[PDB]
């Protein structure tokens, strides 16, 4: 299958027609997406198969073919870009200054951008093009708008 | 049966569209991976 680094759509033919359920990142031979997109199921890439390797429901992350490779972090000051990949639409970069999710276990960056559910797993990047996390696990605030955490895994 | 299809390279775009605010929110994360607002 295709193992070239980059951003990929995650599709299914189980529902009506071909439906985009999410997005992911291929880096260093490992496919990275959010757990809620695949539910830990195996994936196809052309004629090849990608098996899950690590996952965690609470972090809402999953890696295929190897361990989680993404380790860049938001610096807490600079604007970032969401590389949104919406269903049936071309990949597009959106620049934004993240907000913060404050939790009892520390603070996490958060992006206030609203895209269809099928955009979950789209990468958020810093100015060097490094992936600092994935978009698509967040909350709906007072005025009904969506705010996603910048969700990043640990590189063992 | 799920499958993947390449959608692009991962690069920073100079002069990309700039939008979104930066809210500071108190949140809780449950064991099922769901975030909720703390008030
Ligand atoms: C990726 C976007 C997303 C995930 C969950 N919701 C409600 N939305 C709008």
């Amino acid at each position: 299958g295709e193992t070239t680094d980059g951003v990929y759509r995650v599709m299914t033919r189980r529902l009506l027609g071909s439906t985009q359920v999410g997005v992911g990142v291929m880096q260093e031979g490992v496919f990275h997406t959010m757990w809620h997109v695949t539910k830990g199921a195996a994936l196809r890439s052309g004629e090849g198969r990608l098996d899950p390797y690590w996952g965690d429901v609470k972090q809402d992350l999953v890696s295929y073919c190897g361990p989680w490779k993404l380790d860049a972090a938001w610096d807490g000051l600079s604007e970032v870009q969401l590389l949104a990949v919406p269903p049936g639409e071309r990949a597009k970069n959106i620049q934004t200054l993240p907000g913060i999710f404050k939790t009892k276990d520390g603070d996490i960056g958060a992006v206030a951008l609203d895209y269809p559910a099928g955009t979950s797993g789209s990468p958020i990047l810093d100015k060097c093009g490094r992936v600092i996390g994935l978009y698509g696990n967040g909350v709906v605030i007072k005025n009904g708008s969506y705010v996603s955490a910048i969700t990043q895994g640990k590189r063992e | 049966d799920m499958y993947i299809e390449r959608a692009g390279d991962i690069t920073w775009e100079k002069d990309a569209e700039v939008t979104g605010n930066s809210p500071r929110l108190d949140v809780a994360l449950d064991e099922s991976g769901d975030f909720s607002l703390v008030e």
